[PDB]
Formats: C-alpha cells, sequence, structure tokens
C-alpha cells in the first residue's frame, strides 16, 4: 500500500487484467476441439465443434439462431450456470437459459449480481477526488426483496451527510449512461496469488478475495470487467450492459453501531428489456425499493 | 374517361412507392416456448397445433373404426389410452379407445 | 532384428518379385532402384502444378482416378503447397499387376512408401487463411500408389490413389468451428 | 437471356496479407421464372433488403403473399450454400446487402372480350435476386439533427463568393 492516483490506479488495473488474459490465452499452444452437446428442448441433438478456451456459449447461439443469441441470459455447463462470454474449455453439454424459463431463479441471481456491479461502478466515479470511496462488497440479497445493495465507505469528512432527490437522479442518470454504450461483461478466473496482486490496496477487497478463495481448494476468484471498471463477484453475470432497460437508485442507508467507521448500503432496483413494466408498475416497485433491506444472517 | 396523358415513371414511382404501400414490418413474432419454431403472439404454433391436429386426426380415425357406420354418437363419456395404461377406476363406464403409441409427453 | 516366420515376408517378396517379372516380361530395361526417385519427383511435381493450378500438366501427371479426388474440393480455393525436404529416401512397398481380359489391358501398381516434410496453407475464395500453416514443415508419412497401362505404347507414370491407415496421426484441426445440426424433426418424439 | 448474378459465386480473390481486415464473404443468389409479378414481389424485396437474414425469414414466414414463401426458400438455400460452400462459420452472421425482383419471359394469352373484341392477357413471370454479406446489419443511418441542419446552413452560407465581378 502505498500513495496512488485512482486514474493510474485503474490503469495498472487493467494492465494486470490484460497481462492474466494474455497468459491464458497464451498457456494454450493450438487450437483444440471440444463437442458441445445441446442438451436444451428446441433443438435437441445438435453438436457444435467449437475451439477450446476461444470459443462461448455466445458463440454456440450464433451457429444456432439470431433468437438464441438475442434471449439466452445464462449458460448451463452439464450441471452449472455460465456467463455468455466465458470460454469453454471441455466437452460438455449445454442448455440455454432465458429471463422466461420455467425456474428463472439462476438468471434472476445473475441479473441482480450484474445491476449491483453496474450501481458500484456508477458510484466509485461519482464522488470528489479528494474523498476516499471505497467498495466493501455486494451483499447477496435476494430477488423478493425490493432492491439490490452494494456496501460503501466513504472518508471519515462525509459520516454526516445524506444525497439528495437531485444527486440520487445523477447516480440514475450515470447508471442510464453506462447502459447506452454496449459493453460486454468480460470474466476471468485467476489464482489467489494473483487475484491479491491486482488490487493490493483495500483491506476490505483483500478479506474478500481471501474469503472467496478459502472455500476453494485450488484458490481461485471470479473476477469480472465492464469497460474498465474490475469488480469481484460470486457467479455468473449477464453477458452484456444493455440488458438492462429501466433502472434506478432508490436511497443510501446507514449501518454504524457494526464497527467504529460508517458503511453506507446503496439501494436500487432495475428491470430488463425483456420484462419492462408499465409505469404505474414500476412506480410502485420504486417505491418499494427505497426501503433498507438486511439479508445477512 | 380516358387518360388524357401517359403517366410517367417518376409520378408511377411517387404513388407506388411512398410508405402507404409498402409492407409494414411486425414484431409480434418471438420463438415459441415449447418447439422453439418461431410462433405469432395471440396465435397458436402452427407446430403445435400441426401435432395435436396430427395426434386428433389419428384419434378419429380409430373412433370411425371403432363406432361401425354412421349416425352412432355414443351416449357416454370417451377416453384414449395407450400401450400399457391400464384403464382407471374413475373411467368405468366411458369408451374406451386404444390405438397403439406411448403417451406422448404433452397429453396428460 | 528379424522377426519370426519370415517364410510370408519372403512370399511377399517373391509375389512383388514375378510381378515385377511380369513388367519386365513386357518391357525391358526398365531399373527398379531409381524408381523412387521418379515417384518422388513427380509426386513433387504434380503437387507444384496443383499449386500453379496448371490442369493440363496435372492430367499427364496424375491418372483419371485421382484426378477429381485432387482438384474437386479445392475448385474455388488456393493453395500453397511447398516441398521442403525428404527425411529419407523414399522406399518401394509393394509392386503388384492384374491380368485383366476385359480390354487386353494389364496395369502395374506400384505401392512407395516416402517420410518427409512439407507446408500446406489452404486459403479461402475470398482470401482468407483456412486450413493449414504457412511456414511450418509439419512431417507426414504417406503411402502413395502409381498405376501404369503395360499395354498402352505411351504410359506415363503416374500417381493413382493414396492409401491411409486408420492408425496413421489424425491431421491438424480446423481453425473455424463447425454445428452438426440433430435430427430435423416433424411434428413427431425424439428418441435419444 | 443474361445469366450473370449466378457467375458472381465463381469469383476468386488472393490471398490476404496477414495483416488486413477479415473481408467478410459474399454471397450471390437468385431463382429465375417465379409465376409472380415483378412488381409484387419487388415489394417482398423492399421488405427485406435492410433486414438479417433471421429477422428476414421471420418477417416472411408471417406474410400472406405468394412471393414471401418464394422468397424465404430462395433465403434458405443462400444461408445453406453460404455456410457449405463460401465458408461463413456462424449461419446467423448473415445480412442481406441486395434484395430485388426482375422481368422474367412472359407468354401471351387471348382474354375474349365482350363482342367479337379481344385483349391480350400477359402470363408474368419473375427473377428474385438476393445478395448476403457475412457480419452484422449495418445499423441504419439517424436522422439528421437540428445541429446538423444548423451546420450545413452555415456551411452554405460561409461558402458564398462575390459572383459576376473580380
Ligand atoms: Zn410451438
Amino acid at each position: 500500500a502505498s500513495q496512488l492516483s485512482p486514474t493510474e490506479l485503474t490503469e495498472m488495473r487493467n494492465d494486470l487484467f490484460n497481462k492474466e488474459k494474455a497468459r491464458q490465452l497464451s498457456l494454450t499452444p493450438r487450437t483444440e476441439k471440444i463437442e458441445v452437446k445441446h442438451v436444451g428442448k428446441t433443438d435437441p441433438g445438435t453438436v457444435f465443434v467449437m475451439n477450446k478456451n476461444i470459443s462461448t456459449p455466445y458463440s454456440c447461439a450464433m451457429h444456432l439462431s439470431e433468437w438464441y443469441c438475442r434471449k439466452s441470459i445464462l449458460a448451463l455447463v452439464d450441471g452449472q450456470p455460465w456467463d455468455m462470454y466465458k470460454p469453454l474449455t471441455k466437452s460438455c453439454e449445454i442448455k440455454f437459459l432465458t429471463f422466461k424459463d420455467c425456474d428463472p431463479g439462476e438468471v434472476n441471481k445473475a441479473y441482480w449480481r450484474s445491476c449491483a456491479m453496474m450501481m458500484g461502478c456508477v458510484i466509485e466515479r461519482a464522488f470528489k477526488d479528494e474523498y476516499m470511496v471505497n467498495l466493501v462488497r455486494a451483499p447477496e440479497v435476494p430477488v423478493i426483496s425490493g432492491a439490490f445493495c452494494y456496501d460503501v465507505v466513504l472518508d471519515s469528512k462525509l459520516d454526516e451527510w445524506m444525497p439528495t432527490k437531485e444527486n440520487l437522479r445523477s447516480f440514475t442518470k450515470d447508471a442510464h449512461a453506462l447502459i447506452y454504450k454496449d459493453l460486454p461483461f468480460e470474466t476471468l478466473e485467476v489464482e489467489a496469488k494473483v487475484a491479491l496482486e491486482i488490487f493490493q490496496h483495500s483491506k476490505y477487497k483483500v478479506d474478500f478475495i481471501e474469503e472467496k478463495a478459502s472455500q476453494n481448494p485450488e484458490r481461485i476468484v471470479k473476477l469480472h470487467r465492464i469497460g474498465d471498471f474490475i469488480d469481484v463477484s460470486e457467479g455468473p453475470l449477464i453477458p452484456r450492459t444493455s440488458i438492462c432497460f429501466q433502472y434506478e437508485v432508490s436511497a443510501v442507508h446507514n449501518l454504524q453501531p457494526t464497527q467504529p467507521s460508517l458503511i453506507r448500503r446503496f439501494q436500487g432496483v432495475s428491470l430488463p428489456v425483456h420484462l419492462r413494466a408499465h409505469f404505474t408498475i414500476w412506480d410502485k416497485l420504486l417505491e418499494r425499493s427505497r426501503k433498507m433491506v438486511t439479508e445477512d444472517q | 374517361a380516358a387518360p388524357k396523358n401517359r403517366r410517367t415513371i417518376e409520378v408511377n414511382r411517387c404513388r407506388r412507392r411512398n410508405p402507404q404501400k409498402l409492407i409494414k414490418v411486425k414484431n409480434n413474432i418471438d420463438v415459441c416456448p415449447e418447439c422453439g419454431h418461431l410462433k405469432q403472439k395471440h396465435v397458436l404454433c402452427a407446430y403445435c397445433y400441426e401435432k395435436v391436429c396430427k395426434e386428433t386426426a389419428e384419434i378419429r380415425r380409430q373412433i370411425g373404426k371403432q363406432e361401425g357406420g354412421p349416425f352412432k354418437a355414443p351416449t357416454i363419456e370417451t377416453v384414449v389410452l395407450y400401450t400399457g395404461e391400464t384403464p382407471s377406476e374413475q373411467d368405468q363406464g366411458k369408451r374406451i379407445i386404444e390405438r397403439d403409441r406411448k403417451r406422448p409427453s404433452w397429453f396428460t | 532384428e528379424g522377426l519370426i516366420e519370415r517364410t510370408e515376408r519372403m512370399k511377399k517378396t517373391m509375389a512383388s518379385q514375378v510381378s515385377i517379372r511380369r513388367i519386365k516380361d513386357y518391357d525391358a530395361n526398365f531399373k527398379i532402384k531409381d524408381f523412387p526417385e521418379k515417384a518422388k519427383d513427380i509426386f513433387i511435381e504434380a503437387h507444384l502444378c496443383l499449386n500453379n493450378s496448371d490442369h493440363d500438366r496435372l492430367h499427364t501427371l496424375v491418372t483419371e482416378h485421382c484426378f477429381p479426388d485432387m482438384t474437386w474440393d479445392i475448385k474455388y480455393k488456393t493453395v500453397r503447397w511447398s516441398f521442403v525436404e525428404s527425411l529419407e529416401p523414399s522406399h518401394v512397398v509393394q509392386v503388384r499387376c492384374s491380368s485383366m481380359m476385359n480390354q487386353g489391358n494389364v496395369y502395374g501398381q506400384i505401392t512407395v512408401r516416402m517420410h518427409t516434410r512439407q507446408t500446406l496453407a489452404i486459403y479461402d475464395r475470398f482470401g482468407r487463411l483456412m486450413y493449414g500453416q504457412e511456414d511450418v514443415p509439419k512431417d507426414v508419412l504417406e503411402y502413395v500408389v502409381f498405376e501404369k497401362q503395360l499395354t498402352n505404347p505411351y504410359g506415363s507414370w503416374r500417381m493413382h490413389t493414396k492409401i491411409v491407415p486408420p492408425w496413421a496421426p489424425p491431421k491438424q484441426p480446423i481453425l473455424k468451428t463447425v454445428m452438426i445440426p440433430g435430427p430435423q424433426l416433424k411434428p413427431e418424439e425424439e428418441y435419444e | 437471356i443474361s445469366r450473370k448474378w449466378e457467375k458472381k459465386n465463381k469469383i476468386v480473390y488472393p490471398p490476404q496479407l496477414p495483416g488486413e481486415p477479415r473481408r467478410p464473404a459474399e454471397i450471390y443468389h437468385c431463382r429465375r421464372q417465379i409465376k409472380y409479378s415483378k412488381d409484387k414481389m419487388w415489394y417482398l424485396a423492399k421488405l427485406i433488403r435492410g433486414m438479417s437474414i433471421d429477422q428476414a425469414l421471420a418477417q416472411l414466414e408471417f406474410n400472406d403473399k405468394k412471393g414471401a414463401k418464394i422468397i424465404k426458400e430462395v433465403l434458405l438455400e443462400a444461408q445453406d450454400m453460404a455456410v457449405r460452400d463460401h465458408n461463413v462459420e456462424f449461419r446467423s452472421n448473415l445480412y442481406i446487402a441486395e434484395s430485388t425482383s426482375g422481368r422474367g419471359q412472359c407468354l401471351k394469352r387471348i382474354r375474349y372480350h365482350g363482342r367479337g373484341r379481344f385483349g391480350i392477357m400477359e402470363k408474368v413471370y419473375c427473377h428474385y435476386f438476393v445478395k448476403l454479406v457475412e457480419g452484422p446489419p449495418p445499423p441504419p443511418e439517424p436522422p439528421k439533427t437540428a445541429v446538423a441542419h444548423a451546420k450545413e446552413y452555415i456551411q452554405q452560407l460561409r461558402s458564398r463568393t462575390i459572383v459576376h465581378t473580380l
């Protein structure tokens, strides 16, 4: 830990991320073939001959049809939800999950994780430079609650203020500007040592990486990026950042008595393009999302 | 009444190439959740309807074979059965029609 | 070191020798040892004329059996083939002939094994690389046969076919993904 | 009779230098002598003109016109031959660049008007021409804004000279 400008911190973080991605692309010498089967319901028996650690379930959807690319939000690699731009590794079986499936719980969780990550990206780059803004983590609140949340610790000078409606609308406008540019949710699986060396600064992120690499015997934590923002998240994410259609930030709340310092919780609600609600229903959801949600035990 | 002058290709293009005479783009089209064969909202899927119609045609052919001739219309309910599928206790008084098939996994 | 039951090996040698004897009886002044060089050069220059797309010479160099086998799947693509080195001198591995009477024609077929390296790079109709690599002399082990019409008064020695045993190593992969569709069902049920 | 659209797939390009744009694939297809009017076919071709392959097939599947299924069939064979012959990996990665109809060879028949008078009936035929380019459909040109209008007006004002003098 030393003195570093946030801009140079982002540049060095991106450089390390790209170097790791390059070495992951490079340790495989030649193009290898995988026979990924389609265990879905609409196009059964379809096998794709894809490239190892190069091609993606979005590429499989491109082979199938354009509707698959448009509607498929998650993949299922033999048991598990994969984000749409994660290169495939072994000869597997695949199934595409959309927002209107019978059991869309996995895609709901992934969509809310993505929305929380976008909200954190908007928050980190919307405050004065001489305040220290640090992201603690995004609690894995359930969709049945009113909103997704992000925990942020601000510098000591801002332990007495509260953002007003204009500032909240500014946060929503930043979120919509982020939505307007189609940014893929790039993914990466790295080792614990590399994960620590990318961040190297925030003790909150350090303990987050420790907690996320302890339960894995291989000490691997997932890493995701939109544009030049990099966050640590649990579980996969949605392919594109324009999937969200309605996006807002509702309010921010404090939880002081659990720590000498102050941790704020930003809350927000979003609805995808496939599931847009009417003006009145969206107003109802907006009004509910302003309530504090406490699901951490 | 006869045309006093020939219509020019410019006038004709303006008349027959304006947006009122063009085909409109429709946004009612989405994928069928079953069979994924590109149905249209507010309209039944052609693939699924054809499947159901084929099964109904086979059942009706069996009905005609069992009924004998015209003007029969049995005064009891009816039930369709398949390979195995012993009749149930509630469908005693019903006519039984079992052609020969494994029951499709949409007709229960 | 020689293996057991060399009597059958010598019997195969004698069958090849009697085929050579029939070839010599039809046509004398035909040495045996200089053939592998001729076959190697014919192979090399036939593939060179394939790269240059010269069918009038490829016809004189290869037979009508393997003309379409070698020219059809490559009609609208560009090939970059180049023989670089002969690893070991080729060996004549089989010499057979048939006494076919259907048209009073006897054909001599000789299989010669060659191990060598070459550079193959097949481009697309639009100029995009498809299969091979430019300058990586990958090694190939190939058994190619040559057929001649003995009864013909001219009878150019041309290549006939190429044999591939199932144990042969798999060739290099394809640079593009491929989708193999399953059964295209009418209203029906899928059983697999 | 001219058949030049058929021979546009026989063009072979020299291999590209490594450091060059992808040069997307270019597939031409057509159907000749369709028992349909060429204006009626032009309307469907005009609708299909700018869409991607999947969107065009979707639009043609729910059009109740005789030529809609014909154009759908032509597009399906074009897609199949694009993937099979012209080295297009993604079957959905095609868009329609050119889609037009042309007059075919017709026949003439007698109409038997309501006296010893008559007319000549023409048995209409037409061709359909399609061209698919590999890649996503190009974005539509956005309408020009008031900023662009003002900019071009200012440039028009600034471009003017003193005419008919030195
Ligand atoms: Zn259906």
